[PDB]
RNA sequence: ACGGCCUCUAGGAAUGAAGGAGGGUAGUUCGGGGGAGAACGUACUGGGGCGUCAGAGGUGAAAUUCUUAGACCGCACCAAGACGAACUACAGCGAAGGCAUUCUUCAAGGAUACCUUCCUCAAUCAAGAACCAAAGUGUGGAGAUCGAAGAUGAUUAGAAACCAUUGUAGUCCACACUGCAAACGAUGACACCCAUGAAUUGGGGAUAACUUAGUAUCUUUACGGGAAUAUCCUCAGCACGCACGCGAAAGCUUUGAGGUUACAGUCUCAGGGGGGAGUACG
RNA sequence: CACCAUGUUCAA
């Protein structure tokens, strides 16, 4: 009914294009544009800090001066999963305007 | 860029040059030694084309390789007919 | 206090940094320019934006370069500018 | 042998020398897949797909 | 003026062998009796004699191409493939 | 939701009965003329 | 080009100035512009590079400052005019070696658009020319 | 210079200069398209006319990509390149002689011998 | 520059070039714009080759399913059809629909630059014309993946749904149709005025109402007198937080939904309580 | 992320 959002959701000005073309959840699957999908980077060690522990006491290779890999992943949500995964939770109207550029 | 300009020259010398239309009065031209420039189209029949060349050869004349056929020569020239051979013999304006 | 803006006679810094047909009378940009040769040493009068192929007589060298804005001279020749009136 | 993989050809020889027996119908050609040259064959793509 | 609305050359039928059938015939009929463009001799002349077969007016060349047009898609990929093979080679 | 009362079914499918009913009356006078 | 058939609204073009007297240092007599301006339109060059060499190589800014004539009214004066005027004559040009890529490359939609709204613009052209009878009544451009 | 055919895949990436103050160092394409011929054009004349045996000690000790920053970062500033992957596609028919040659003297394998 | 015989001699008298339109030239500018061709990239699936042996798959939990006739898994390959990840942005291009690997090509297109040309050629539009995502239709191809219909297994009081395993038409291409989208900014086109801060894309320029009021950094043997940054100015583009004013309010705000009862810049489309109904008839 | 269907008519 009420007009929510200035932007409608997404990062596609009126006159800036037509399509987007749209990407699978990361999730579920469903298919949303690109613009509009809540877009995530993660960079998550491949153990947790008491396997790693134990990992670089048996490795030869890795240990304090040599680091272990880390699993790299552009992560795109669809609306739904975002909110349900709690990467994104629904906010007061007065807060809906604040933007992070980038990752804290 | 092959055309482009060969065409713009073609277009002064048909307004302000003399030249001749057809195989025939082309041969004629560079017989009586009068030819400054000859242009075939690219779908002259090969034995025709070599007479030509060989006329040319002969007579010092040079010659123009044109990169469209028949119908593209004869349209360069703003004619309503197609051409195998133009043989140019005044220059007019046009520098070629 | 400061001077105020007027809009009939704008100041110089204000004037100065306009669009040439946002000024309060349009006017060109451009200007003339004697050139000496490198290779023909002679005198040709060449414009500020020239976008055609300016050659000097004698050495049939290219005396500058068409871009998108200012033509750029060659390396070598002297130019000078020339009153605009 | 002498003709490059993708050609498009006719008029095939099944047998050398048997003088021309595959691809003849109007319209109808053999694709070159590929060359082996330790065993001296040629791989075709016959009209009907099966490979030859 | 018009004589027929949208049957064309395919009213000497009647109201015979159906719409479609018709309509699929009369597509290659009018390319089977078209005049097309001849590279030699650059004139709009070649014409059909037989299936296959076409022949120029002008400059009475004989071309064997095309059941029904004088030059068929394939064979302009063909010849294409040829060209950039040989110089390949 | 992101829409207001229909007052009715979802009027995507009160479309399409309507398109069904259209196709059935035409093809009743169709078996009649 | 900038807001007839595709709104844009770029505002680039020249600035004419104020002050229409030539330059003292431009010592160029009238006559003599006159005979450059013919003799550039001998070799083939249309009017609008006939002004830009001059502009380019001779300090001539505008050859009406210099001689009171325009260019095309020197041209028109001596017999050397285009039988087409020049704009009509390059969209013309440009249709033909549209028309020419289309005949190979019949799915290229955007040269097909682009092609209609440059032969609309040459029918207007067309049209007021033959009102203000610079072209032949009966002329009509053929696609 | 002996018949391997090898596909390289170069990357590289463009960086913020020092005194940048922009928020983002995307490059004009004519500038990639100018990078990519230098960078073809470099592989390709040091490549080609030398062996494989060579061609490995270039690649693996960065001799070529040293090379490839240093002449390409004039035309863009970067802040890394690198040859991500190296893959032979056809090989030559087998030579022993030349097999042997690349391995030069051979260490002496136990795995037969009794224990 | 000076002087001199002969020949030719309608020829300079026209408002101005719109911060209106159209053309021209240039950087051989700019761009996921369009068309053509040749290649590349992993992945899904399948196929054998080379190994292994008891499970694999799938779910909330299972089953349909695959599997000692060797499944799943591992390595290197081969085939075929799609697709172009990360980079990817309140970024670019296009009239809209739409558009993302590289190289080679074919016509374009906007913006910027100009003391080039031209001279009202314009704005908006019934009729008419062309284009138009997906699905759908016709004829040939193609058919890996996904998958309307259908099948099987679960869940359930029922479940011919949601979930699982599949699977036809399709999904892809050529040509020809169709012209039904929340085809949306739910905001018609052209033009004028309009306050502030920080950015961004493209091209240029510079380093008693005052007469003129800086500045660098990095790379640098050939698409290289180069490339990118820094400060300032500028025109054009997508926008952000931000003064009037407006609005029923939400909100809009040089990007109006402002400049309107202090109501008139121009043209055009649509609406007149809710249903019946975008139905019936033609 | 197994499975949660329904609530007679006016009027406080
Ligand atoms: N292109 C040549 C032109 O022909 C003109 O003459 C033509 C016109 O008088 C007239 O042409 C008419 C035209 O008036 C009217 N506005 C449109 C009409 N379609 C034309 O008719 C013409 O074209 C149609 C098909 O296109 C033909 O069927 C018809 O036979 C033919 N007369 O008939 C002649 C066609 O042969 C004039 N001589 C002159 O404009 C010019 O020379
Ligand atoms: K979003
Ligand atoms: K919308
Ligand atoms: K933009
Ligand atoms: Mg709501
Ligand atoms: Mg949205
Ligand atoms: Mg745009
Ligand atoms: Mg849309
Ligand atoms: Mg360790
Ligand atoms: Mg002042
Ligand atoms: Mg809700
Ligand atoms: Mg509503
Ligand atoms: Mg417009
Ligand atoms: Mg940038
Ligand atoms: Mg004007
Ligand atoms: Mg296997
Ligand atoms: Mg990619
Ligand atoms: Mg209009
Ligand atoms: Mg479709
Ligand atoms: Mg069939
Ligand atoms: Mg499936
Ligand atoms: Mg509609
Ligand atoms: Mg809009
Ligand atoms: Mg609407
Ligand atoms: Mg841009
Ligand atoms: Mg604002
Ligand atoms: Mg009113
Ligand atoms: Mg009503
Ligand atoms: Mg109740
Ligand atoms: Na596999
Ligand atoms: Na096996
Ligand atoms: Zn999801
Ligand atoms: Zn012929």
């Amino acid at each position: 009914m009420t007009t929510k959002r200035r932007n409608h959701g997404r990062s596609k000005p009126a006159h800036s294009r037509g399509r987007v073309k749209p990407i699978h959840c990361f999730n579920c699957g469903r298919l949303t544009p690109k613009d509009k999908a809540v877009g995530r980077f993660v960079v998550r060690r491949m153990l947790d800090a008491a396997s790693a522990r134990d990992v670089a006491e048996a490795s030869p290779v890795y240990g304090a001066n040599f680091p272990m890999p880390r699993l790299y992943m552009k992560q795109r949500f669809c609306i739904a999963c975002a909110i349900h995964s709690r990467t994104v939770r629904a906010r007061p109207v007065g807060n809906r305007k604040i933007r992070y550029t980038k990752k804290v | 860029s092959k055309v482009d300009t060969i065409n713009a020259k073609l277009q002064l010398v048909m307004k302000s040059g003399k030249y001749v239309l057809g195989t025939q009065q082309a041969l004629t031209t560079l017989r009586q030694g009068r030819s400054k420039l000859v242009v075939i189209a690219n779908n002259c029949p090969p034995i025709r084309r070599a007479e030509v060349e060989y006329y040319c050869t002969l007579s010092k004349t040079p010659i123009h390789h044109y990169s469209g056929n028949n119908l593209d020569l004869g349209t360069a020239c703003g004619k309503h007919f197609r051409t195998c051979v133009l043989s140019v013999t005044n220059v007019g304006d046009s520098d070629i | 206090g400061f001077f105020d803006a007027d809009l009939s006679y704008p100041t110089v810094r204000t004037e100065r940094m306009k669009h040439k047909r946002r000024r309060l009378v349009q006017g060109p940009n451009s200007y003339f320019m004697d050139v000496s040769c490198p290779r023909c040493r002679q005198v040709t009068v060449v414009y500020s934006h020239a976008t055609t192929s300016v050659e000097c007589k004698g050495c049939s060298k290219k005396l500058c370069r068409p871009t998108g804005g200012k033509a750029l001279l060659v390396e070598g020749c002297g130019y000078r500018r020339k009153p605009d009136h | 042998g002498q003709i490059t993989e993708g050609c498009i050809v006719c008029n095939v020889e099944a047998k050398p020398g048997d003088r021309g027996t595959l691809a003849r119908a109007s319209g109808d050609y053999c694709i070159i897949i590929s060359h082996n040259h330790e065993t001296g064959r040629t791989r075709l793509k016959l009209p009907s797909g099966q490979k030859k | 003026a018009k004589r027929t609305v949208k049957m064309g050359v395919m009213g000497r039928y009647g109201t015979r062998y159906g719409a479609n059938p018709r309509k699929r015939a009369k597509k290659l009929e009018v390319s089977q009796h078209a005049k097309h463009f001849c590279s030699f001799c650059g004139k709009f002349a070649f014409r059909r004699k037989a299936v296959g077969i076409w022949r120029c007016d002008g400059c009475s060349k004989t071309v064997a191409g095309g059941a029904y047009t004088l030059s068929t898609p394939n064979n302009s990929t063909v010849r294409s493939t040829v060209r950039r093979l040989r110089e390949l080679a | 939701g992101t829409v207001s009362r229909p007052r009715g079914m979802r009027p995507k499918w009160h479309k399409k009965r309507i398109k069904r009913l259209k196709l059935r009356r035409r093809r009743m006078r169709q078996r009649s003329k | 080009m900038v807001r007839m058939h595709g709104n844009g609204r770029g505002k680039a073009s020249s600035a004419l100035p104020y002050r229409r007297t030539p330059p003292a240092w431009l010592k160029i007599a009238s006559r003599n512009v006159v005979k450059m301006v013919c003799k550039s339109s001998r070799k083939g060059m249309m009017p609008s590079q006939i002004g830009m060499e001059l502009r380019d190589s001779m300090g001539i800014a505008q050859v009406k400052n210099v001689t009171g004539r325009k260019i095309l009214r020197i041209l028109k004066h001596n017999g050397l005019a285009p039988e087409i005027p020049e704009d009509l004559y390059f969209l013309v040009k440009r249709a033909t070696q549209m028309r020419k890529h289309l005949e190979r490359h019949t799915t290229d939609r955007d040269t097909k658009y682009r092609l209609i709204l440059v032969e609309s613009r040459i029918h207007r052209l067309a049209r007021y020319y033959k009102r203000v009878k610079q072209l032949p009544p009966t002329w009509k451009y053929e696609s | 210079a002996d018949g391997y055919t090898m596909r390289l895949f170069v990357v590289a990436f463009t960086k913020p200069q020092a005194n940048q103050q922009s928020r983002n160092c995307y490059a004009k394409q004519r500038l990639v398209k100018w990078l990519r011929m230098r960078i073809t054009k470099m592989i390709k004349r040091r490549l080609s006319k030398v062996q494989i045996k060579e061609a490995v000690s270039l690649l693996t000790r960065n001799v070529l990509s040293d090379a490839l920053v240093r002449r390409c970062n004039p035309i863009l500033p970067l802040r890394e390149l690198r040859i991500r992957k190296v893959r032979v596609v056809r090989t030559p028919k087998f030579d022993a002689q030349a097999l042997l040659s690349a391995h030069g003297t051979i260490p002496a394998s136990v795995e037969a011998d009794q224990r």
